[PDB]
């Protein structure tokens, strides 16, 4: 089978990563001990894309837990599924990285990295058909931001021809109050432009706006955010984990979503949105699922889709429903909003249907948009960066790790380019 | 008796393969284990149906075919389904990584890596062949393997078997079932490279099969099974003449003599009827007149296009069931007046007709009802260029922006093979215009 | 309006009806072309590893 | 909602159509290259019929009939009448015509009937002599046609001038033949003078060449209520009986002749299209046809109505929303 090696690094990285695992582990019927207890053989039929076979009919996540501080390791090991991970697959330091990209990438992350790469080799070396890696991390901190993008550079150098996939959580001052996050984010985006094939942009602005407004969560928590990040992750990976036609491996996805190498930043979207513990009373009708998933209130990146144009788009439907109707409804979308799709990529919307629904939903949809409107997100970060880089403010925290102003100027220029690049393709 | 090798390539060709090879088995009365009580030539015989099957001293009849996907998921269903006993492990070739809907990947990267094993595996079949006449190649245009390996294989075949015929059954891309947006890229690329190595191409447009399944068989959202079963009927009409006693279309050279005056215009349009729902409460049987007329309605063709705006260079009527020339000529006579059917001057206005008395065989529990008679027409009309014009337009919209080009280039393909492939297509569309579309 | 070459057998009949009369490369060059592609494909990866080693 | 693109920015006529459609909030205009349209107001030349009727979810309509050019190109029309058994030489409302080429050729066959009063026509060259005429086109470098110039035209009075009848015919997707009730005579301002075959002024009623010289009618357009009156006051007849009966007969005969070759009844896209037929009344009140016009413009007076009628019968018939100005020619 085509195997995927999952790496999760830093606080954010390690917590959405654990959540992802417990969600798909349920989906696939694996219990918090690694043993299959489902019905449908559709659960097991592709189980080895994300799990590993051990004697006992036991299934080990092909996951590697990385952090520069022991905190998060111990939390996940003492989480619900804390016990189903290869325990040598926990790589962790002591110092921490103190919300500093330069410490994750350059100084602290250096010591620890080779120990991470050993487990990545040991995992990769026992793959019949490694298709690539998927890393979970945040971009506003120091370990996942700084060490994550270092590992990505080191992984591409040993595996230059396997696919590199990241779920990257973007910082928002609605949820955080560390002043240097715009620095860490720009340094990380600069890396992601050059070294990943597909990046999902989980924006904490969008995650907060959904939770606070839409779901009316008066005092939201990362567990609430991560609830949206959990469902999305399950959504966009359905096509890798069950049998199907479309976007069923990381390469085939990329060839369908990425019309130019740098424009590989994806805008996710889920319907229905749900507060956890939300008693589900009614199913969404297929036209409801369709309308919502394309709606801006439903994106995981705080960008106005009507402010740009869709380059490519993938729609995943789950639960028992009518392909005749999904197909009818997906057509109507493109037909009533046809200017919002570039006319110079014909038929740029591919739609999959999985019969197996997610947990607690009878009906869901997951949207993956490659829209030029995501320039809005990089622009948001870029303006915060500029505001304080133009006065070289807070730069000492970085130059004292051996970084140099020139690097900040580069990362900023590559991102400003990424934005102008997305804009040129908005005009055809 | 002269054998033909079938080569099924990529997911589409391989799934269409079992669709045919299953039907073939039902028609010749062969069982899922190669047994054919009806053959009394136990271990051989040069009967007409040996062209497609060879015989095993134990009495198994084994298709003269080889399947080959660059990934194992599909062919594994052939080495496990009902007809697993029927094929031979060495004729089901598989690789590990597929071609990610990337022509350049399947032609160059991975292509090279498994061409020789395929060519070898193929020569194996050419040896137990007293007078091999050529090959039928089943593939899709849009996928990685289907487009990029096939064109690779088509060039080794023109090298390894120069005096041999090659026919194509080729699946033209439609978005209602297409799983890639680069499909026009792969289609133009593989058409170009393959154009000089194929003696005759039958393009089934998925869009056409799909509406035929929707309108005529009441099937809400056709699956590949429905599509592939219908394609096996049409394919079986095109090949019936090579496996049954007849005088028309007896060997593959005859196909290009009958359908293909010019070598580049070698894409005959296939049109089939009647297509009825097995579940239809009652159907008043259609007549020779009624089925033959149906052959001029665009809604039965394997390619939606208007042959009234275009000229003909050949026509063949392949009837299966209860037909006699009196009715056939009678019907020709009468549609000749009602319809617009102009041939090109340097060609006679005329029809070649063939009748197999045994009505069409239907897969039990399939979607198609048994019918007392059926016809497949094989017109070569310039009107099929419509399909090239629209595919070439999609190519142009994307290549103007260079969308996706880097995926092919990154595999080694040079940007120019895009423009030289497309420019050849413009030549193709130009010839179709010269020939037809004058008066 | 003219039936030609009527041929009959127990399987069926065959005939022509006219209504109006008329008014390559080499295994060498193949290999020369596949290899030019891995040379480009391997050069690209070289430059990429080269960057990454910087 | 419905969507249309526009691809002939020179259509006085379908500029009105798009203006009306938009002015309903029920029609948006996409960009010409956006394929996701219901209606294509379609270009005049090399319109890409091959590409129509393939978008799922969309019903598509185009405002031309592929192959209607046979009716609408002078050399083709001729061959159409001459060959089609429905028309043939039995045809008695088409001036005697042949196709000629500079430097299937009917040049010999033309003189064949040229014998002994004989005036013909080819701006363009009118002359009663084969020479100067045949060689005019024989140099011209564009295939043209030789048609018997009608020597005894019905001439209006006061004036003694010739006119020209334009009827607008709309053919929808069902192949209903609508005839717009209001037509126009393209009258001549200079009294029609025999022996002036090279005058090209009184002899030619082309709205252009008449605006060069021109009086009685606003821009040389006489409409039907006036022409009916004159036909009654003199002649003692109706426009209906004397002329329009022949006209309805010629429109029906021409359009149905080709119906099997351009009907879109069972086709993956639908066509409608507006034709302008050009007629000649003669001394004995016998109607003659000359041009069928594939992309006709409309008399300025009548744009408001015809263009709304196109939207009504031809476009809204297919894409609905939420007395009749036409005369359906029954067949
Ligand atoms: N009509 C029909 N089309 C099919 C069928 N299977 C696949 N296709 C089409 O074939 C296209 C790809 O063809 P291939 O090149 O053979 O793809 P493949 O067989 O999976 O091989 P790879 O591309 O290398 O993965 C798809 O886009 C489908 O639209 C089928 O069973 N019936
Ligand atoms: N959305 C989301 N963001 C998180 C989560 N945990 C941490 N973050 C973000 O990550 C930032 C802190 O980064 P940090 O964990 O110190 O980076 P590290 O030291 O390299 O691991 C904060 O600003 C948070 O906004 C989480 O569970 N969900
Ligand atoms: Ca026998
Ligand atoms: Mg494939």
């Amino acid at each position: 089978m085509r195997e995927i090696v999952h790496i999760q690094a830093g606080q954010c990285g390690n917590q959405i990563g654990a959540k992802f695992w417990e969600v798909i582990s349920d989906e696939h019927g694996i219990d918090p001990t690694g043993s299959y207890h489902g019905d449908s053989d559709l659960q097991l039929e592709r189980i080895n894309v994300y799990y590993n076979e051990a004697t006992g009919n036991k299934y080990v996540p092909r996951a590697i837990l990385v952090d520069l501080e022991p905190g998060t390791m111990d939390s996940v090991r003492s989480g619900p599924f804390g016990q189903i991970f290869r325990p040598d697959n926990f790589v962790f330091g002591q110092s921490g990285a103190g919300n500093n990209w330069a410490k994750g990438h350059y100084t602290e992350g250096a010591e620890l990295v080779d120990s991470v790469l050993d487990v990545v080799r040991k995992e990769s070396e026992s793959c019949d058909c490694l298709q690539g890696f998927q890393l979970t991390h945040s971009l506003g901190g120091g370990t996942g931001s700084g060490m994550g993008t270092l590992l990505i550079s080191k992984i591409r150098e040993e595996y230059p021809d396997r696919i590199m996939n990241t779920f990257s959580v973007m910082p928002s001052p609605k949820v955080s109050d560390t002043v240097v996050e715009p620095y860490n984010a720009t340094l990380s985006v600069h890396q992601l432009v050059e070294n990943t094939d597909e990046t999902y942009c989980i924006d904490n602005e969008a995650l907060y706006d959904i939770c606070f407004r839409t779901l009316k969560l008066t005092t939201p928590t990362y567990g609430d955010l991560n609830h949206l990040v959990s469902a999305t992750m399950s959504g966009v990976t359905t096509c890798l984990r069950f049998p199907g036609q479309l976007n069923a491996d990381l390469r085939k996805l990329a060839v369908n979503m990425v019309p130019f190498p740098r424009l590989h930043f994806f805008m996710p979207g889920f319907a229905p949105l749900t507060s956890r513990g939300s008693q589900q009373y009614r199913a969404l009708t297929v036209p409801e699922l369709t309308q919502q998933m394309f709606d801006s209130k439903n994106m995981m990146a705080a960008c106005d889709p009507r402010h740009g144009r869709y380059l490519t788009v993938a729609a995943i439907f789950r639960g028992r429903m009518s392909m005749k109707e999904v197909d009818e409804q997906m057509l109507n979308v493109q037909n009533k909003n046809s200017s919002y799709f570039v006319e110079w990529i014909p038929n740029n919307v591919k739609t999959a249907v999985c019969d197996i629904p997610p947990r607690g939903l009878k009906m869901s949809a997951t949207f993956i948009g490659n829209s030029t409107a995501i320039q809005e997100l990089f622009k948001r970060i870029s303006e915060q960066f500029t505001a304080m880089f133009r006065r070289k403010a807070f730069l000492h925290w970085y130059t004292g790790e051996g970084m140099d102003e020139m690097e900040f100027t580069e990362a900023e220029s590559n991102m400003n380019d990424l934005v102008s690049e997305y804009q040129q393709y908005q005009d055809a | 008796m002269r054998e033909c090798i079938s080569i099924h390539v990529g997911q589409a060709g391989v799934q269409i393969g079992n669709a045919c090879w299953e039907l073939y088995c039902l028609e010749h009365g062969i069982q899922p284990d190669g047994q054919m009580p009806s053959d009394k030539t136990i271990g051989g015989g040069d009967d007409s149906f040996n062209t497609f099957f060879s015989e095993t001293g134990a009495g198994k009849h084994v298709p003269r075919a080889v399947f080959v996907d660059l990934e194992p998921t599909v062919i594994d269903e052939v080495r496990t389904g009902t007809y697993r006993q029927l094929f031979h492990p060495e004729q089901l070739i598989t690789g590990k990584e597929d071609a990610a809907n990337n022509y350049a990947r399947g032609h160059y990267t991975i292509g090279k890596e498994i061409i020789d094993l395929v060519l070898d595996r193929i020569r194996k079949l050419a040896d137990q062949c007293t007078g091999l006449q050529g090959f039928l190649v089943f593939h899709s245009f849009g996928g990685g393997t289907g487009s990029g390996f096939t064109s690779l294989l088509m060039e080794r075949l023109s090298v390894d078997y120069g005096k041999k015929s090659k026919l194509e059954f080729s699946i033209y891309p439609a978005p209602q079932v297409s799983t890639a947006v680069v499909e026009p890229y792969n289609s133009i690329l593989t058409t170009h490279t393959t154009l000089e190595h194929s003696d005759c191409a039958f393009m089934v447009d998925n869009e056409a099969i799909y509406d035929i399944c929707r309108r005529n068989l009441d099937i809400e959202r056709p699956t590949y099974t429905n599509l592939n079963r219908l394609i096996s009927q049409i394919v079986s009409s095109i090949t019936a003449s090579l496996r049954f006693d007849g005088a028309l279309n007896v060997d593959l050279t005859e196909f290009q003599t009958n359908l293909v005056p010019y070598p580049r215009i070698h894409f005959p349009l296939a049109t089939y009827a009647p297509v009825i729902s097995a579940e239809k409460a009652y159907h008043e049987q259609l007549s020779v007149a009624e089925i033959t007329n149906a052959c001029f309605e665009p809604a039965n063709q394997m390619v939606k296009c208007d042959p009234r705006h275009g000229k003909y260079m050949a026509c063949c009527l392949l009837y299966r069931g209860d037909v006699v020339p009196k009715d056939v000529n009678a019907a020709i006579a009468t549609i000749k007046t009602k319809r617009s059917i102009q041939f090109v001057d340097w060609c006679p206005t005329g029809f070649k007709v063939g009748i197999n008395y045994q009505p069409p065989t239907v897969v039990p529990g399939g979607d198609l009802a048994k019918v007392q008679r059926a016809v497949c027409m094989l017109s070569n009309t310039t009107a099929i260029a419509e399909a090239w014009a629209r595919l070439d337009h999609k190519f142009d919209l994307m290549y103007a922006k260079r969308a996706f080009v880097h995926w092919y280039v990154g595999e080694g393909m040079e940007e120019g093979e895009f423009s030289e492939a497309r420019e050849d297509m413009a030549a193709l569309e130009k010839d179709y215009e010269e020939v037809g579309v004058d008066s | 309006m003219e039936v030609i070459e009527l041929n009959k057998c127990t399987s069926g009949q065959s005939f022509e009806v006219i209504l109006k009369p008329p008014s390559d490369p080499s295994l060498e060059e193949i290999q020369k072309k596949l290899e030019a592609a891995e040379e480009r494909r391997k050069y690209q990866e070289a430059e990429l590893l080269k960057h990454l080693a910087e | 909602m419905y969507t249309f693109v526009v691809r002939d920015e020179n259509s006085s006529v379908y500029a009105e159509v798009s203006r009306l459609l938009l002015a309903t909030g029920q029609w948006k205009r996409l960009r010409k290259d956006n394929p996701r349209f219901n209606l294509m107001l379609g270009e005049r030349n090399r319109l890409p019929f091959g590409r129509l009727g393939h978008e799922p979810g969309l019903v598509q309509l185009v405002n031309y009939y592929r192959g209607a050019d046979k009716l609408c190109r002078k050399a083709s029309l001729v061959k159409l009448i001459k060959t089609s058994p429905e028309l043939s030489e039995s045809c008695t409302w088409f001036p005697e015509s042949y196709v000629i080429y500079p430097t299937t050729d009917e040049r010999e066959v033309f003189l064949a009937a040229y014998n002994r009063g004989n005036v013909w026509i080819a701006g363009i060259l009118i002359s009663s002599e084969a020479s100067e005429l045949l060689d005019f086109i024989d140099e011209q470098g564009q295939v043209h046609v030789i048609q018997k110039y009608l020597e005894k035209p019905l001439l209006l009075e006061p004036g003694h001038r010739k006119f020209d009848i334009r009827s607008w015919v709309l053919v929808d997707h069902l192949y209903n033949i609508y005839l717009y009730r209001e037509g126009v005579l393209r009258t001549s301002s200079e009294p029609y003078n025999s022996a002036n075959f090279q005058d090209k002024t009184c002899h030619l009623t082309n709205h252009c060449i008449q605006k060069e010289y021109s009086r009685y009618e606003e821009g040389n357009e006489m409409f039907f209520e006036e022409f009916n009156q004159y036909l009654m006051d003199a002649l003692n007849t109706t426009l209906e009986n004397s002329i329009l009966l022949q006209i309805k007969h010629i429109i029906r005969s021409c359009l149905m002749c080709i119906e099997p070759a351009i009907s879109t009844k069972h086709l993956h896209y639908q066509s409608f299209q507006l034709f302008g037929f050009d007629f000649m009344v003669d001394e004995e009140l016998k109607v003659w046809l000359i041009e069928v016009n594939g992309a006709p413009a409309c008399a300025q007076k009548l744009y408001a109505e015809l263009c709304q009628g196109i939207v009504d019968v031809a476009i809204s018939s297919v894409f609905p929303l939420a007395t009749s100005i036409f005369i359906k020619l029954h067949h």
